[PDB]
């Protein structure tokens, strides 16, 4: 529950940072 | 194996006790032929300490001659007789066959390491002097002290009487039952 | 045979039939202990109930326990009556076997106890006289599969690491490992969905002059994640090539191949009308959700369990389609619109109405069209709904099996914990005996002998 | 040739399907040798399909389905009766309420 | 790739597949290619099942 919720937020953060890496990659090639 | 054929003749038990032994035997192995797999848990549950399947495995093939893969009641009761109420000389012959693992009756110092470590495997972890890896080989060397320094069944059979520990240890269950 | 030993005198009379045609010494009877049947009823007892029966009946069948000589151990001379420690009601059927020659099986008694009693008296299981066999074998198979599910023997360097990765719930680790993959497959498939909407990625608002082609970057990232996950799985396989052929593994490998094949095609010779097939396979990433929800696995087990009658569904559907189309086309080949141009053009009608779907793109016009169209609709209802329950009931049964397996796994673990607790209690009892109703004393004595033979002591 | 019964075998239904499959070709040949009736050749084409039922022997489930229908003859009869019931009643209501 | 090709986008094919998964049928948009009818019928059957 709450203990699982903490690691759920922790993994939400790593998913977000992976998506932000993807956004950095797409911004690397604009037009 | 007729219950009257295998009386004190060839099986030194009274028929009154032999009936009870058979009743308790078939009550756990109904098919009448015990396999080594059953031979493990019927024994290990005697000791609430560490497991004993290792010793029981070495007991089974000694019980089961000619490698039948399972023991019938006749051989079981024969061995139980020669142990519990058998001859002191004949008591130790089987045990020499037990200690021997290389089939032929020869000693090359390796058949005792496994047996003694299996025997020491019973206590597990709650022993007063905590077991160390050197303790089983030390006890094996203690046993090597009493075996033939010269390069055996004959010396063991002649020195078992020399060590009175064997003599009055074999008699604990010879008189009783 | 020995089963009709009560009818020797019959054959004795039959012997007199072939006396005048005989030529020999007539080797005379082999004599007997008694030429009578005064053998009295022998009171054989089972746990306090006396089941009197005649000796000759018992030695009618020798090889069983009650036959031959192995009953002597159970003999009780000091009161002159056999004693057995077994179950009375069970033993009644074994008694009936000697009387008739074929056992039975009670409708309502535990198969484990019955089978162990049956084997105890040394008589073969399949003696059943095919009157209760249909039920005994049914219950025996049910028990066998119950104990097979009792034998799931699930376990816990990298040999345990990859299993823990496969473990659905390791709290902090496996939950992250699954959630990342679930989110990433979800965003991949939703990207494939949205890469088609006009404003998203297509010439929807650029004709005047956003069409942001970044879905290629997202697809590349996602498929990189898939391929690294599958490389981890390939290093995690106990058998590398042997476990490749698995269903989930083949789904994974076909969930990654299209991207690589597309890249190889891009720098290869361009073939017109081929990239559409490649883009179609972009949707198969959604199949990876099998590990997410177990319902997909249950459905796969259903479709590959009742895979027999699905072939019948397909075959009978083809029969009905052909039969009704070949009459539809000839029924109104000539009409005003004459939409039913040909049989393959009538397959669509006979399948849009066999399924009770109903569009109106093509409908019958002639009167002979109407009757057979309505007949087709009813036949479609029948054929379609015929193999439904064999699938949905099978699926529900499999789901119940998979729930029961978890329940019994939890119960088995609790039982094992109780076994460990009882063992610890035995050790505690021995220690209490050492510090300070005969079997416990003798057991403690034997353990005391162990203490001396191995010069080690026992402490809590 | 290997007929345990010369006439009872024909009394069965599988032989009926066989002969229904066989006949249209021969009757069409005889007609085209003697007649050119309009509307009969198309009937021949229509009947030129019942080998689908000739597939019955190969398909194990087809005999099962046939016996299933034969067993529940009364239920299918009541189906047909109730369908005619509803069709008559509701078609009459529609015509008198929408003409 | 059809002439009228009312299947302008996957968010539009959602409606067609949801009215053929439910065995509903409207006929506002139906497939017109041999590659379309096959999966339309298969979708109807899968809709019955699901």
């Amino acid at each position: 529950a709450a203990a699982a919720k903490g690691i759920a937020i922790a993994l939400l953060v790593i998913l977000v940072i992976c998506s932000l890496i993807v956004t950095s990659v797409i911004l690397l090639t604009p037009a | 194996p007729e219950g009257l054929e295998q009386l004190e003749a060839q099986t030194n038990f009274t028929k009154r006790e032999l009936q009870v032994l058979y009743r308790g035997f078939k009550n756990e192995c109904p098919s009448g032929v015990v396999n080594e797999d059953t031979f493990k848990q019927i024994y290990a549950q005697f000791f609430p300490h560490g497991d004993a399947s290792t010793y029981a495995h070495y007991l089974f093939n000694a019980f089961d001659t000619t490698q039948t893969g399972s023991v019938k009641f006749e051989d079981f009761v024969t061995a139980l007789s020669i142990l519990l109420r058998g001859t002191v000389h004949e008591k130790l012959r089987w045990t020499f066959n037990l200690y021997d693992i290389n089939k032929d009756g020869y000693i090359n110092k390796e058949e005792m390491m496994d047996i003694v470590k299996a025997i020491y495997d019973m206590m597990g972890k709650y022993t007063y002097p905590v077991l160390k890896e050197d303790t089983p080989r030390q006890h094996v060397d203690v046993f090597f002290q009493k075996m033939d320094k010269n390069k055996t069944l004959d010396e063991f059979l002649e020195s078992c009487q020399e060590d009175d520990n064997i003599m009055r240890s074999l008699q604990l269950f010879q008189n009783v039952m | 045979a020995a089963g009709v030993a009560a009818w020797l005198p019959f054959a004795r009379a039959a012997a007199i039939g072939w006396m005048p045609v005989a030529s020999g010494p007539m080797p005379a009877p082999p004599r007997q202990e008694r030429k009578r049947t005064q053998d009295a009823l022998i009171v054989l007892n089972v746990s306090g109930t006396r089941f009197q029966t005649w000796q000759d009946t018992l030695e009618r069948y020798p090889d069983t326990l009650l036959g031959s000589s192995e009953r002597d151990f159970f003999y009780h001379p000091e009161t002159q009556q056999y004693f057995f420690d077994r179950d009375p009601d069970i033993f009644r059927h074994i008694l009936n076997f000697y009387r008739t020659g074929k056992l039975h099986y009670p409708r309502h008694e535990c198969i484990s106890a019955y089978d162990e009693e049956l084997a105890f008296f040394g008589l073969i299981p399949e003696i059943i006289g095919d009157c209760c066999y249909e039920e005994y074998k049914d219950r025996r198979r049910e028990n066998a599969e119950r104990l097979q599910d009792d034998a799931d023997t699930d376990t816990a360097a990298r040999q345990r690491v990859w299993r823990a990765f496969e473990n659905p719930h390791t709290s902090t680790m496996a939950l992250v490992f699954y959630y990342v993959t679930g989110f990433f497959i979800a965003v991949s498939v939703i990207a494939n969905v949205v890469e088609t909407v006009p404003c998203g990625s297509s010439p929807g608002h650029i004709k005047e002059l956003r069409y942001a082609v970044a879905f290629f970057c997202l697809d590349t990232a996602c498929v990189m994640i898939f391929t690294v996950e599958y490389l981890l799985r390939l290093a995690a396989a106990p058998s590398r090539y042997r476990f490749v052929r698995s269903v989930m593994s083949i789904i994974d490998v076909v969930a990654i191949l299209p991207y690589y094949i597309g890249l190889v095609m891009t720098d290869n010779e361009d073939v017109s009308g081929a990239f559409v097939t490649l883009r179609v396979f972009r949707v198969f990433r959604i199949f990876k959700f099998s590990r997410h929800s177990q319902g997909l696995r249950i459905l796969g087990y259903t479709l590959k369990s009742c895979a027999s009658e699905l072939g019948f569904l397909l075959f009978s559907l083809t029969m009905a389609i052909i039969i009704f189309a070949t009459v539809m086309f000839y029924a109104e080949k000539g009409s005003s619109a004459s939409k039913f141009t040909s049989i393959p053009a009538a397959f669509w009608y006979t399948i849009v109405t066999m399924t009770t779907l109903g569009y109106g793109d093509m409908v019958p016009k002639t009167i002979a069209g109407k009757i057979f169209g309505s007949i087709c609709s009813l036949s479609g209802v029948l054929v379609i709904a015929l193999p439904v329950p064999v699938i949905v009931s099978n699926f529900s049964r499999i789901y119940h099996q998979n729930q029961r397996a978890d329940k019994r796994r939890a119960q088995k673990k609790a039982r094992l914990a109780r076994i460990r607790a009882a063992k610890s209690g035995s050790a505690n009892a021995y220690m209490q005996s050492k510090r300070s109703s005969s079997f416990e004393t003798q057991h403690h004595h034997l353990l005391h002998c162990l203490e001396k033979t191995t010069n080690h002591e026992f402490v809590d």
